[PDB]
């Protein structure tokens, strides 16, 4: 389908510059110069938030009346009385809230470290990455999953780069792509589990890339549904209600409720004769495309 | 028709049915003997969904003990009612399990199964109409999780369309008796979430401080604890055994509470519970027993109803009363506290009701409600695990027995993905414009 | 409504193609949504329709009841991509005795069952984009053996992406059809 | 000569069974051994239990009903209780599983397997009539085995009789109160199947007659058992006809061609007057004028639908007890000229009018009173309506996540038979809407 | 059925009077379907629905 490299940059200025739209407040904790390698931090992303409720706004169960209400007021010596007297929600999960994103990636480290092949082509009438080497000859095994690992990211140009790299190695893999399989579960499900927009919308093209790029790829990928698919089930349904407003937004790809739609027909149709079902246990309003 | 089988797993599993089998026997007025001293036939119309009849006019439980480290079973077999059990139905190992739950699911549980699979077929043959599978576990040691996943697995294969429930006590959020009860909790629900279709979840420390609180207990033991336990476990399966104008099947109790096949992970409580002091003056009414089960105490396992909001609900009521008075009491809860309530459920609550009361009260309920709140118990379980695997603390036991870490890491994310499926529920609404903005 | 109007050769309804093709129908989703988004194969612009529930998000073609929709050509077609969904849409018609019977076509449905006022009937969608085309007047004669008169309301329900709603007077061939009332797929 | 076939399904449907049987046995003075006592005949006619009942050979009345059932739990009571020398074991029949409130289970699964069994039970039934009048299915819409199967049996019935009379005295599912959570969807799954295979469909509710039993006999502790009995005092009025004499009689055929206009609205309401205790009873003349108001009262309804938001179809009016046709006459017609009644202007008639000379029973041991004057009322309201859209939501609700469809899926069924069911609600809506 | 235009009729002033002008040939017509609609315009009085309604019949039994 469409590429990524492109979309993203022009889409950022759209939004911060034209718009009066938020970056929205990207943390750059430990992150200095060009120069200076970040202090990686020890929290990981995608994480589950305990709950901070605290003790007491916790209503008591009141046995008469069958109902939570709230504690009566303690007294209070300043607060007495004078001469004249005439006279529970529970909280909510965080289920669609942002989790933190966190710059300790390993794509971020090792391209710190200096170990990575790539490079910036500003010589080309856009934005292109430029190898060291020769793609078709890497090894695959190490740097594929530290690309995927990069996807997380939002300060430019990791981001930038590691979609990049992506793109340009699944395009080139072939064979080398299927015993990888294994080894990408893990940041792809770490990427989906930040909520964040920006990262969720560049993983579903990348997925649909990703089984697009070989052949069996769609049977291998199906006993891994249970781990990248709880997410699809959120988003599902986030979709714009226009009526007569033609979307010009549709010139890229935005819209979560049908970029999920169009990688799970996807993911249906190279997973062979089994897939529609680890999909409906899944995802359960999911409908068999063929 | 209506066959029950029922196995005991680990030691807390072979303890607890100790008393679940002694409060049957009691409930159809068998002796320690196994001879039938009843008054009624219907102590005797659908005792044989528990039992089987013997020579001489006796009763024996179609039960399995299955423990390594014999003591246990010499122990159950010393107590009151173990003569009762036949000793063919006793498979234990000599050596132990040093709470592993990689031995007891890899090394010396392939060396029992063979055996337990033996017996449940033999017995499974007894049956006229095999209704389903009842064990009962403890999640933090190491027999009771592995031997009880792994033969939850066998079981599952070998009989698909019968159903399985599972009475499982967890990991405790405040108290650690065992230090390796994360890594084995984890390990055992990664298995439980596809091969259970009932799993009930109990606490101690909620135990505990019911019949501290509520019952007023001074030194509370095993033994009550246990008691508590087999009275629930005793409740479930009333509709089966004795007559009631609304009969409660086990698979309709099921059908009726897990919407999605994931969220099988339920929580109960009891009533009546009281001390013997206002045992005397309590008046016995279904707005009492609707009022003491509807609270936030009651719930045997340590998970706060009131930070979630409940998918579905049953009550499950035993004696003469009026089914009116429970269809409203239902109701008006629905209606006064309708925001802990799902949207997408127009009515979430089951009731049944059955005609013959317990031995010693006049009405009783039991209740059971699949809460959204349970998501907080996986999560300190994986807040925990993630704290100790990090450091790589205690695996090298683990891995002597041919396992490695991608098996954690398995664990650990399907436990995400389920505490995910419940936080998406918990708050997603009838009308999807209000969820993304 | 569409009374003492001009129908000879055809009558458009609903064209994907102007500043607001929603003027007289009225649209209600419940867990759904419409816009018009670009179409790939047939490369312009498509009002598509989807959501769950079928039986809910729909778009009825007089503005509100009370009100109909006086239309007498026999013959009408419609222009929809299949997106291997449940699809259903509805059109009622009013015979020459005074009795609005109405005629419905879904692609989850096996059997056809005529009743009083209703008649339900499966279709075969076909893969992608196809016209289908209902004879409307033949429909009446055969299932209550009476004449029709004239289309009252017309009610297109989710999962479908819609380019042409058109009444056509009879059968025209995708010669006699002028450029904008048939399909030109692009390569 | 006037014969009919009691089917009773699942656990509602076999429990007014126990109430019915308890009073046509009671009626006719049949002792629950099946003999009658032969020392003090009370009928005052003879050949009248044919209708209920087939003589043996000698002495002994056996009941021409059928209980069906997947839950043993219940057929065997019946076979404990007081009424199992009347049955023959053959009639009483029960499964080893059940359908567990799933649609699928009751259709699909296992009914499938019993029905000819229950069928040829039938057969053997309906061949010792010689005059069969039709079929009365009772029902409780909202279970597995009440619908699943009785869905599955009318279709049997139809394809082998069709031109035979069925009804359904089908219980339905309250808008407040309900003892289950999956009962939206059965009950569409259910309503889909019999719309086409049964001919008359009477409808009522659990949570109405709890008023009706609030506000008049003014119970507190009010169960199913004292439910039961008041579905028994509608049909001993409404068969009274079939089994009594009096002026007006009403057959059922009689009863279905004046009472449907259009070959699929049918669902009807039902009403009973008097009801009361046995101290009011005896301060009251109970005339037919008081009577008759309060059957066309809004409470006294056994359903929660409002009529004073349509309009009549149709009703029917079977009188029980001393009533003379002029007072009839002259209280009907006082009703049409209230406001509050309204008639859609396609029926200046209206009314079909029964009287029977056979005043209604009590049950020693009940609730209701004795008395010489009874009206139960069947009428056909558009407002029906409403509490058919009630479903057509909360079906909508829950269908949108798909939930518990696991379940239906997993048993049979496919996603197809949703939607189809749904269509036939909403097709169904509008039929109630054209007519206004 | 005149409002709807689905008659082939129309008045032919270019007569020496008011005349017909059909649209097609009267004795290929459907009798079936027309003869009952022009009869039904007899009972017209509104000009000048009754004056084609009458020519229509004179013209058609012809
Ligand atoms: C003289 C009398 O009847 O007194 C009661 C009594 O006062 C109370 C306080 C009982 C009593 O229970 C306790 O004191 C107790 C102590 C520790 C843990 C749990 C209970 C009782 O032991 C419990 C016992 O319950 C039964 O007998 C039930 O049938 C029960 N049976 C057993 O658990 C059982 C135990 C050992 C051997 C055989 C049976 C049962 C419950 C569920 C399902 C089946 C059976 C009864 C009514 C009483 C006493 C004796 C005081 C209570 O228990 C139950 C289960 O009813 C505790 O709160 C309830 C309310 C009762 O009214
Ligand atoms: N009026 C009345 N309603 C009853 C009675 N018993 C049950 N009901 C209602 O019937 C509904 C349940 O129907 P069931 O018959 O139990 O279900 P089923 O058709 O047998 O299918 P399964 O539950 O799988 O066996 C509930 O809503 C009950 O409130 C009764 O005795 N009288
Ligand atoms: N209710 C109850 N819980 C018990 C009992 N005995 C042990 N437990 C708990 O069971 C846990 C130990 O698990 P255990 O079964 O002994 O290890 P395993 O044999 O490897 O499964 C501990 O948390 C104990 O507290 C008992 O008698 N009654
Ligand atoms: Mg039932």
């Amino acid at each position: 389908n469409g590429d990524v490299a492109g979309s993203l940059f022009t889409s950022t200025y759209r939004n911060v510059k034209l718009a009066g739209k938020a970056p929205p407040a990207a943390n750059l904790s430990g992150t200095g110069s060009c120069f200076d390698t970040t202090s990686l931090s020890p929290a990981r992303a995608g994480a589950h938030k305990a709950l901070d409720v605290q003790k007491d706004e916790l209503p008591v169960w009141s046995k008469s009346t069958l109902s939570y209400k709230y504690p009566a007021g303690r007294p209070n010596p300043t607060g007495f009385l004078k001469k004249g007297d005439g006279e529970p929600s529970p909280p909510q999960a965080g289920a669609y809230k942002r989790r933190e994103n966190p710059p300790n990636t390993a794509f971020r480290r090792f391209y710190e470290r200096g170990d990575l092949p790539i490079a910036v082509d500003h010589r080309g009438s856009k934005n292109m990455i430029a190898w060291k080497v020769d793609i078709e000859k890497l090894d695959y095994h190490h740097y594929l999953p530290i690309f995927f690992d990069g996807i997380r990211e939002t300060q430019e140009p990791y981001r930038f780069l590691a979609v990049k790299g992506v793109e340009d190695m699944l395009r080139v893999g072939g064979s080398k792509i299927l015993p990888v399989i294994p080894q990408l579960i893990i940041p792809i499900k770490t990427a989906l589990n930040t909520r964040d927009h920006s990262v969720m919308c560049i993983t579903l093209q990348l997925l649909q890339k990703l089984v697009l790029s070989a052949d069996l790829v769609g049977e291998a990928l199906v006993p891994y549904y249970r781990q990248i698919l709880p997410i699809f089930n959120l988003y599902k349904n986030k979709n714009k209600n226009l009526g007569d407003g033609i979307d010009y937004g549709q010139r890229n790809y935005d819209c979560l409720g049908e970029l999920i739609a169009d990688t799970l027909a996807l993911f249906e149709q190279k997973g062979g004769d089994d897939a529609f079902i680890n999909i409906k246990y899944m995802v359960p309003t999911y409908e068999s495309s063929v | 028709m209506r066959e029950i089988v029922h196995i005991q797993g680990g030691q807390c599993g072979n303890q607890i049915g100790a008393k679940f089998w002694e409060v049957v026997s009691d409930e159809h007025g068998i002796d320690p003997t196994g001879t039938y001293h009843g008054d009624s036939d219907l102590q005797l119309e659908r005792i044989n969904v528990y039992f089987n009849e013997a020579t001489g006019g006796r009763y024996v439980p179609r039960a399995i003990l299955m423990d390594l480290e014999p003591g246990t079973m010499d122990s159950v077999r010393s107590g009151p009612y173990g003569q009762i059990f036949r000793p063919d139905n006793f498979v234990f190992g000599q050596t132990g399990a040093g709470n592993n739950w990689a031995k007891g699911h890899y090394t010396e549980g392939a060396e029992l199964i063979d055996s337990v699979l033996d017996v449940v077929r033999k017995e499974a043959e007894s049956c006229d109409c095999l209704q389903g599978f009842q064990v009962c576990h403890s999640l933090g040691g190491g027999t009771g999780s592995g031997m009880g996943t792994l033969l939850i697995s066998k079981i599952r294969e070998e009989y698909p369309d019968r159903m399985m429930l599972t009475f499982s006590v967890v990991p405790s959020p405040k108290v650690s008796d065992t230090v390796v009860e994360p890594y084995n909790a984890t390990l055992s629900v990664h298995q439980l979430v596809e091969n259970a279709d009932e799993c009930m979840v109990l606490d101690n420390e909620a135990l505990y401080d019911i019949c501290f609180r509520t019952l007023k207990l001074t030194t509370p033991t095993f033994g009550d604890l246990n008691h508590l336990i087999s009275a629930v476990m005793s409740g479930i399966t009333c509709c089966l055994r004795f007559p009631g104008q609304l009969n409660a099947d086990l698979r309709k109790l099921a059908v009726n509470l897990i919407p999605f096949p994931r969220l099988h992970f339920f929580m109960v409580g009891f009533t009546p519970l009281t001390s013997r002091g206002s045992q005397q003056y309590r008046a016995l009414t279904v707005p009492e027993l609707t009022q003491q089960m509807w609270d936030a105490k009651n719930m045997m396992c340590a998970a706060d109803p009131r930070h979630g909001r409940y998918l579905t609900a049953s009550a499950l009521f035993r004696g003469r009363m009026s089914t009116k008075e429970v269809d409203e009491q239902m109701l008006n809860v629905q209606n006064k506290n309708s925001s802990y309530f799902v949207e997408w459920i127009p009515n979430n609550v089951k009731s049944s009701v059955c005609d013959i009361p317990p031995k010693g009260l006049k009405m009783s309920a039991t209740f059971i409600g699949n809460s959204t709140a349970i998501q907080e118990m996986f999560k300190r379980v994986s807040e925990q695990f993630t704290a100790m695997f990090r450091r790589k603390a205690f695996l090298h036991w683990y891995t002597g027995e041919g396992m490695d870490e991608m098996e954690f890491t398995e664990a650990e994310s399907n436990m995400n993905d389920l505490v995910s499926e419940y936080q998406q529920y918990q708050d997603a609404s009838a009308e999807e414009e209000g969820e993304f903005e | 409504m569409f009374k003492n109007a001009f129908q000879s050769g055809f009558l458009s309804v609903l064209y994907s193609i102007g500043s607001k093709p929603l003027e007289i129908w009225d649209k209600q989703v419940s867990n759904g949504h419409i816009k018009r988004i670009t179409d790939a194969d047939i490369q312009s612009s498509v009002l598509e329709i989807m959501g769950q529930n079928v039986s809910t998000t729909y778009i009825t073609c007089p503005a509100d009841p009370n009100k109909t929709l006086g239309i007498k050509l026999p013959f009408l077609v419609l222009i929809i991509k299949n997106l291997n969904k449940y699809f259903s849409f509805e059109v009622q018609v009013l015979d020459d005795k005074n009795v609005r019977r109405r005629f419905r076509a879904s692609n989850y449905q096996s059997t056809t069952r005529v009743k009083p006022f209703i008649c339900t009937m499966p279709m075969r969608l076909d893969s992608g984009w196809n016209q289908i085309q209902f004879n409307l007047s033949d429909f009446t004669r055969r299932a209550y053996g009476t004449n029709y008169i004239e289309t009252l309301r017309v009610q297109v329900h989710a999962n479908c992406r819609i380019r042409r709603i058109y009444f056509s007077d009879r059968l025209y061939s995708e010669e006699e059809l002028p450029a904008e009332f048939k399909l030109f797929l692009p390569i | 000569m006037r014969e009919v076939i009691s089917i009773h399904i699942g656990q509602a449907g076999i429990q007014v069974g126990n109430a019915c049987w308890e009073l046509y046995c009671l009626e006719h003075g049949i002792q629950p051994d099946g003999q009658m006592p032969s020392d003090k005949t009370i009928g005052g006619g003879d050949d009248a239990f044919n209708t209920f009942f087939s003589e043996t050979g000698a002495g002994k009345h056996v009941p021409r009903c059928i209980f069906l059932d997947l839950e043993p739990t219940v057929v065997d009571e019946v076979r404990t209780g007081t009424y199992r020398q009347l049955f023959h074991p053959e009639q009483l029949i029960s499964g080893k599983e059940d359908a567990a409130n799933n649609f699928a289970r009751g259709h699909y699964t296992i009914g499938k397997e019993i029905v000819d069994l229950a069928l040829d039970r039938i057969r053997k039934l309906a061949d010792n009539c010689t005059g069969l009048q039709g079929f009365l299915v009772f029902n409780a819409v909202g279970g597995g085995t009440g619908s699943g199967l009785g869905s599955l049996l009318l279709e049997r019935l139809s394809v082998d009789y069709g031109k035979k009379s069925k009804l359904g005295f089908t219980v339905y599912p309250s808008p407040q109160v309900s003892t289950a959570v999956v009962e939206p969807y059965n009950s569409v799954l259910s309503t889909h199947s019999l719309l086409e295979h049964t001919d008359v469909a009477v409808m009522l509710d659990n949570e109405a007659i709890y008023d009706i039993c609030r506000r008049s006999l003014d119970i507190e502790r009010p169960t199913y058992t004292n439910l039961n009995r008041l579905i028994a005092q509608v049909i001993s009025s409404l068969t009274a006809s079939l089994r009594f004499d009096g002026a007006l009689n009403v057959d059922i055929t009689e009863f279905q061609t004046n009472l449907v206009p259009y070959p699929r609205i049918h669902f009807m309401l039902s009403s009973y007057a008097p009801i009361i205790s046995a101290e009011k009873a005896y301060h009251e003349q109970l005339s037919v004028a008081e009577i008759t108001n309060a059957a066309f009262e809004p409470a006294s309804m056994m359903v929660k639908c409002d009529p004073r938001h349509g309009k009549y179809m149709a009703c029917c009016l079977m009188y029980r007890g001393d009533v003379v046709p002029k007072d009839v006459n002259a209280s009907v017609a006082t009703i049409k000229t209230k406001r509050t009644i309204q008639f859609v202007d396609w029926c200046p008639t209206g009314f079909k009018c029964g009287i029977n000379y056979q005043p209604p029973t009590v049950v020693p041991g009940g609730d209701l009173a004795k008395v010489q004057r009874a009206v139960c009322m069947i009428s056909n309201s558009t407002a029906i309506g409403e509490i058919f859209s009630r479903l057509d939501h909360k079906f909508d609700l829950m269908y949108a996540k798909r939930a518990f469809v696991h379940w239906y899926v997993g048993e049979g069924m496919e996603e197809g038979e949703f939607s189809e069911a749904r269509e036939d609600l909403a097709a169904l809506e509008k039929d109630f809407e054209e007519v206004g």
